[PDB]
């Protein structure tokens, strides 16, 4: 539960 | 509702800072997004609920209102700056890791490394020809930049934006990116998983928002393919065949100019454009992670942890599946005639 | 291709053990499950690449053929028997642990505790007066049992399978079920989580299986409802415009009688039938848990570890979403325009 | 990965 409502940190930026 | 609302005066009876003919037009209706000062709780309420909100007096990147390319050519330095062409007004961001997954993606703008100056030199050439081409110089700002753009960077306004980072819990910041793009460029819809303050330095542009709970009406790509967390849909053309509930789809709109602060929060889509014959346009954001997740989850879940939970199976799914080209035909699998 | 064969001739020219029209008619084809003898390596083979066979000559539960209904009932002891009653043929199996997640669902079938001789004597009711109830008894067995069934259980051929499970690396047996049905009764097509020896003791049962490829041919209910794991589609009335893929289906089958022992290896569908008007039917199956998961995954993966990833992705939908309901429009709006 | 695939031991049986 806690573990699949982690957030990413993805941005536009090559 | 109204979009960005009757243009605002410029100081001194300069005239209206745009009319409405700058703006491009789409079959979406849009509501607008407050314009408060900073010292408006009404602002700091907005922004602790993760709702956007342009702010008009932070001062944030005050010493950088002077900056023009003159002034950047001569300071910025001599490193290198990715810069995206393209022969469309649509610049579609793509991870170009991701571009081994899929061998039949091809992109429709290129990133060429090059020097500042060689930027500037492109943009006066193809000015100076009539060329259809279309430039976008989007490089995170570094330690190689020169001494005046240092001492610029020192005099941001920190006081206010390492409070506003205080007291959101978020975390650190990652990056400033500077963003210098020709009049008429457009960023197409997409949500970032950061916390971002938008600053506005030169030229205006145009800025919709989508809450997170229209993840359903905006289609983004498959996790795995590079321009994942991007629409597929084209706003110029959508396929509502493919796409039909874009057909339900509303935004948040504003125009931001010089001095304003543009507060995206996480997960919220956003699709940018500078304004037609608006001239060039500058823009420095900043990039903070969220918050962590609280140890006690809280139901009902917001419609920002159902995406994240979205994400979380397709990236599951990728890894253990071996191939991430599997993962829609198990999904379909697992649905079809089960929940659909 | 041919179904169960040529009937086979019971010893001492006693006749065809079945005939055709006691077996009921379905829309797809089968082909034949080999009937090998214990001894023959191309038997091990099978249940080493967990295929399914049938065992002609183990001796597995020589001592329970002298079973019957007078016997049992004098020696099985006073312990609860759980039977079910049903105003059709099919005994469609349900969860009553899940049945809290779904309030409208009804179950066709009812579980009644009661002692075996309160069993024989509704069975004897039911046939006196015409009534077109039917009954099926499921137990498993356990210490309450008397003397005689305890000295018959022990003179199982124990040797042979647990060789069988050391063999196979299988986990501990985890039960043994006594099957007594009515003739026509009809276990629904489903799958079970553990490897299966089933061992044919009085009577005769058409068993038609089907590979865990399969899947997408049967649509299992959803993992939370209560018919986790059975098959949606109504076999004697297939709605192909739900289920379009079982337009597609191909099963094994055979007719097991006394002595015979079927591997049903796990996670493979089996639909299992006792023969139309052939009497009661008895049987006694053998589950362990299967072995574990290799340290090393090896792709390309199995059918039955897709099934495996498909459930548990259900499994932790429910568990972070706190609600099963919402699986189904979650996983819809996670495809749907974009993996479809 | 490893996670994803183990499996169960649910069978009918009330
Ligand atoms: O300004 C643009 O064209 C695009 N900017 C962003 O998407 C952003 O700052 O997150
Ligand atoms: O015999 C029946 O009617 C059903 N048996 C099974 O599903 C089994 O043994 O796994
Ligand atoms: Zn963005
Ligand atoms: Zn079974």
């Amino acid at each position: 539960a806690a573990l699949l409502i982690a957030a990413g940190a993805d941005v536009n930026a090559h | 509702a109204s979009g960005s609302g009757e243009p605002r005066e410029e100081a001194g009876a300069l005239g209206p800072a745009w009319d409405e003919s700058q703006l491009r037009s789409y079959s979406f209706p849009t509501r607008p997004i407050p314009r408060l000062s900073q010292s408006d709780p009404r602002a700091e309420e907005l922004i602790e609920n993760e709702e956007p909100v342009v702010l008009t007096d932070t001062n944030l990147v005050y010493p950088a209102l002077k900056w023009d390319l003159e002034y950047l050519q001569e300071n910025i330095g001599n490193g290198d700056f990715s810069v995206y062409s393209a022969s469309t007004h649509k610049f579609l961001y793509y991870d170009e890791k991701k571009m081994a997954n899929f061998q039949n993606f091809k992109p429709r703008s290129n990133r060429e490394e090059m020097k500042f100056h060689e930027f500037v030199e492109k943009l006066q050439d193809i000015q100076q020809r009539g060329g259809e081409e279309r430039l976008y110089l989007q490089q995170t700002l570094n330690d190689t930049v020169g001494r005046k753009i240092v001492m610029d960077f020192l005099g941001f306004n920190w006081n206010w934006i390492n409070k506003q980072q205080g007291k959101r819990g978020w975390g650190q910041l990652t990056s400033n990116l500077l963003l210098i793009g020709m009049e008429g460029n457009v960023t197409p819809a997409h949500y970032d998983e950061q916390q971002n303050f938008f600053a506005q330095i030169k030229g205006y542009k145009r800025c919709i928002l989508f809450p997170p709970d229209q993840f359903e009406c905006l289609y983004p790509y498959p996790v795995h393919h590079p321009c994942d967390r991007q629409s597929q849909v084209d706003f110029d053309n959508p396929d509502y065949e493919r796409f039909p509930n874009f057909q339900n789809v509303v935004g948040y709109e504003t125009v931001v100019g010089p001095g304003d602060v543009l507060y995206i929060p996480m997960y919220w889509w956003h699709h940018i454009e500078s304004l037609l014959n608006g001239g060039i346009t500058i823009t420095v954001n900043f990039w903070y992670k969220g918050a962590p997740t609280p140890k006690r989850i809280e139901y009902p879940l917001k419609a920002h942890q159902k995406v994240a939970i979205m994400r979380n199976i397709e990236k599951m799914l990728g890894e253990a599946l071996g191939n991430p080209q599997e993962v829609g035909p198990l999904l379909n699998t697992m649905i079809k005639g089960r929940y659909n």
